[PDB]
C-alpha cells in the first residue's frame, strides 16, 4: 500500500 | 457526558505506571489503559461527530505523553500500536477539522515526531510514516516547516556523520508529495533534487534506502524532463567506479529512469550511459552483467537503441562496429 499523492497548494 | 468520558480515558492514558514488587496490578493497569486505547480506537472510527473542540488538545496531549520518549540506544509495543493507531484515526476522521487542530499540532509537535524517526523499530517508523504523512496533507501551513526539517536530516545524513534509521520511511513520504508537484517546479524544488537527492547515492548505507529514493528520482523527471540530463550524468559520477555487487543497485535505477525517459533528452546522454553500460556487460561479476544485459528485454529502450543504432552499436560492439 503507497502512499497516496499529496497536490501541492498554497498556503 | 460521554464527552467528558472521553476526555477522562484520554487522560487516563497519560498516566505511566510502574510496579518493581507488584507483577499482577502491573498487568492489571496495562489491561485496563489497552482496553480503554482500543475501546477509544473503536469509538472515533466508527461513530460520527464524536470529535468536538475540547478533546482535540486531550488527544494531542496524551499521544505527546505516550510517544515523545528519550530513545534507547520497543518492549510496550502493544500500548504504542494502539496509540498511533488511535491518532491515525483521529487524524483520518471526516469531522477532523485542521483550523481547531493547528492550535497544538505545532512546529515542536512536528519537531518532536521527527525524533522518534530514528527508532529501530521498523513497525514503528512505518506508523510515524503514516502519521507524518496525514499531518503534511492536512496541514498546509505547516508543509513548508516539514519539507525544512527533512532536508536538515539529509545534509546530517550525508555531509555530517549523524547516521539516521528512517531514511528510507522520509523518502517515502517525499515521493508522495512530489508526485503531486505543481506544473513549473520551483527552483526550491530542482535544488533539492540536486544538491539532496543525488548525493545520496554517494552514502555507504545507500542499500537501505535505495529503492524509496529510486523512486523519487524517478518521480521528479516524470514531472520535468528537463532534469533528465544532471540526473543522469551524476549517476555515472557516484557510480561504484570498482566493480562490485552494488552495481546492480544503479543498474535498476538507472532502467526505471529509461522507462520514463523523453526520446529527446535520451541522446542527450546515450552516449555516457552505454560507455558505462558497455563496462558493465564486461563485468567481472556475473550478477552485474546478468543485470546490464536485461536491459534488451525491455521494448521502450529497443525502440531508444534501435532508433540511435549509429551511435550506440560502435560503443556496446566496437568489434563489430565503427564510428
Amino acid at each position: 500500500k503507497k502512499l497516496s499523492p499529496i497536490i501541492e497548494d498554497d498556503r | 457526558d460521554q464527552e467528558k468520558l472521553f476526555i477522562q480515558k484520554l487522560r487516563q492514558c497519560c498516566v505511566l505506571f510502574d510496579f518493581v514488587s507488584d507483577p499482577l496490578s502491573d498487568l492489571k493497569w496495562k489491561e485496563v489503559k489497552r482496553a480503554a486505547l482500543s475501546e477509544m480506537v473503536e469509538y472515533i472510527t466508527h461513530n460520527r461527530n464524536v470529535i468536538t473542540e475540547p478533546i482535540y488538545p486531550e488527544v494531542v496531549h496524551m499521544f505527546a505523553v505516550n510517544m515523545f520518549r528519550t530513545l534507547p540506544p520497543e518492549a510496550a509495543w502493544p500500548h504504542l500500536q494502539l496509540v498511533y493507531e488511535f491518532f491515525l484515526r483521529f487524524l483520518e476522521s471526516p469531522d477532523f477539522q485542521p483550523n481547531i487542530a493547528k492550535k497544538y499540532i505545532d512546529q515542536k509537535f512536528v519537531l518532536q515526531l521527527l525524533e522518534l524517526f530514528d527508532s529501530e523499530d521498523p513497525r514503528e517508523r512505518d506508523f510515524l510514516k503514516t502519521t507524518l504523512h496525514r499531518i503534511y496533507g492536512k496541514f498546509l501551513g505547516l508543509r513548508a516547516y516539514i519539507r525544512k526539517q527533512i532536508n536538515n536530516i539529509f545534509y546530517r545524513f550525508i555531509y555530517e556523520t549523524e547516521h539516521h534509521n528512517g531514511i528510507a520511511e522520509l523518502l517515502e513520504i517525499l515521493g508522495s508529495i512530489i508526485n503531486g508537484f505543481a506544473l513549473p517546479l520551483k527552483e526550491e524544488h530542482k535544488i533539492f533534487l540536486l544538491k539532496v537527492l543525488l548525493p545520496l547515492h554517494k552514502v555507504k548505507s545507500l542499500s537501505v534506502y535505495h529503492p524509496q529514493l529510486a523512486y523519487c528520482v524517478v518521480q521528479f523527471l516524470e514531472k520535468d524532463s528537463t532534469l533528465t540530463e544532471p540526473v543522469v550524468m551524476a549517476l555515472l559520477k557516484y557510480w561504484p567506479k570498482t566493480h562490485s555487487p552494488k552495481e546492480v543497485m544503479f543498474l535498476n535505477e538507472l532502467e526505471e529512469i529509461l522507462d520514463v525517459i523523453e526520446p529527446s533528452e535520451f541522446v542527450k546522454i546515450m552516449e555516457p550511459l552505454f560507455r558505462q553500460l558497455a563496462k558493465c556487460v564486461s563485468s567481472p561479476h556475473f550478477q552485474v552483467a546478468e543485470r546490464a544485459l536485461y536491459y534488451w528485454n525491455n521494448e521502450y529502450i529497443m525502440s531508444l537503441i534501435s532508433d540511435n543504432a549509429a551511435k550506440i552499436l560502435p560503443i556496446m560492439f566496437p568489434s563489430l562496429y565503427r564510428n
